[PDB]
């Protein structure tokens, strides 16, 4: 199939300021003066809606802020003035060989940098009785999404034994939240002493570390 | 109003088969081209197949070509997607989409103007299993000025989804329920945390309500504060 490439994948925009999204095609979509490329927007919890058709034509009821341009293999969706209701994933869709969506660009609210409040939860005694241990690192209400969580046990760099999960941008605070769960067997958990997750973010002066000692509490 | 309703989703193992159905209401289904579109967890929309009103024109994406079959019955206002040779990457929500074809002043164009709520298809060898709910107790490690952090660990369940609430829906501010992760065991796991005033740890009892309909499992676990 024809390959669609969008950039970037996440686009923080300050409300009231312009924004543009690029869409690249593996082959030319121009044919008899028409560019067979459409732009869709999927708002949070809503169905996708038609924004632009045939490259540069606004669908019925689409505000003047939205505009499309480009030709052949390079196309651009531009928003002259970004409103708060424009957040969501923007897709470009090729219609020369129906159909192919792009990866999608998530338009997100740009705000002031925030500091993640880091917490850590030892494995519950109910879980230890089942032969497994899970330690949960929690990064609450930070910005931007970029954050590095490294699990250190006895000052040793763990790898391939943790999983990460990030929430959607909050509707009111426009912030994110991250969860890191370190899963270990009870035997491996009862063989080490100090457990900690090292958080790295731009909202922090230096890598903040939260730790706990096995057995306590 | 236009209403598309997908059904037939559920569980299947790699190499297996399952048939999806979409019923259309609120419009003359026989005069409309239709689409199947899916969206895998944490991925963008992917078009799958197209069928004209008369079934005389059918398109397939290369990712599903030879494995999926689209068809429709205009008398029953319905459309189908026969899925064979299913793979783990076919795990997605499958959407029924109406394809409107306007012929305006600026040129002819499609409009995917109606999407159903979708049906979930999971392709895996794992068996249906209820989750184990473990507490994330407030303790010395939960440090904040006047507030505490507590949550629940919903671990080792299959398939998606689960619903999590706190105090049967009373506690809604500060609640964060994270998207589930797929563990190497084939089971899902997520955590749901909430930040509440630390001066209410003794006052208010906080219970997380975990419901897993596929396994008929319902767990209410109270998060006891740690006095350390």
């Amino acid at each position: 199939d024809i390959v669609m490439t969008q950039s970037p994948l996440s686009l923080p925009v300050t409300p009231g300021e312009p924004a543009s999204i690029s869409c690249r095609s593996s082959q030319s979509l121009l044919h008899n003066g028409y560019n067979y490329l459409d732009w869709y927007l999927q708002k949070p919890g809503q169905s996708p809606q038609l924004l632009i058709y045939l490259g540069s034509n606004r669908a019925s009821g689409v505000p003047d802020r939205f505009s499309g341009s480009g030709s052949g293999t390079d196309f651009t969706l531009k928003i002259s003035r970004v409103e708060a209701e424009d957040v969501g994933v923007y897709y470009c869709m090729q219609t020369l060989q129906p159909f192919t969506f792009g990866q999608g660009t998530r338009l997100e609210i740009k705000r002031t940098v925030a500091a993640p409040s880091v917490f850590i939860f030892p494995p519950s005694d109910e879980q230890l009785k089942s032969g497994t241990a899970s330690v949960v690192c929690l990064l609450n209400n930070f910005y931007p999404r970029e954050a590095k969580v490294q699990w250190k046990v006895d000052n040793a760099l763990q790898s391939g034994n943790s999983q990460e999960s990030v929430t959607e941008q909050d509707s009111k605070d426009s912030t994110y939240s991250l969860s890191s769960t370190l899963t270990l067997s009870k035997a491996d958990y009862e063989k080490h002493k100090v457990y900690a997750c090292e958080v790295t973010h731009q909202g922090l002066s230096s890598p903040v570390t939260k730790s706990f000692n096995r057995g306590e509490c | 109003e236009v209403q598309l309703v997908e059904s037939g989703g559920g569980l299947v193992q790699p190499g297996g088969s399952l048939r999806l159905s979409c019923v259309a209401s609120g419009f003359t289904f026989s005069n409309y081209n239709m689409n199947w579109v899916r969206q895998a967890p944490g991925k963008g929309l992917e078009w799958l197949s197209y069928i004209s009103s008369s079934s005389g024109t059918i398109y397939y994406a290369d990712s599903v070509k030879g494995r999926f079959t689209i068809s429709r019955d205009n008398a029953k206002n319905s459309m189908y997607l026969q899925m064979n040779s299913l793979r783990a990457e076919d795990t997605a929500v499958y959407y029924c989409v109406r394809v409107e074809y306007y012929y305006g002043s600026s040129g002819y164009y499609y409009d995917f103007d109606s999407w159903g709520q979708g049906t979930l298809v999971t392709v895996s060898s794992a068996s249906t299993k209820g989750p184990s709910v473990f507490p994330l107790a407030p303790s010395s490690k939960s440090t904040s000025g006047g507030t505490a952090a507590l949550g629940c660990l919903v671990k080792d369940y299959f398939p998606e989804p689960v619903t999590v609430s706190w105090n049967s829906g009373a506690l809604t501010s500060g609640v964060h329920t994270f998207p589930a992760v797929l563990q190497s065991s084939g089971l899902y796991s997520l955590s749901s945390v909430v930040t509440v005033p630390s001066s209410s740890l003794g006052t208010q009892t906080y219970i997380c309500n975990v419901n897993h309909k596929p396994s008929n499992t319902k767990v209410d676990k109270k998060v006891e504060p740690k006095s350390c």
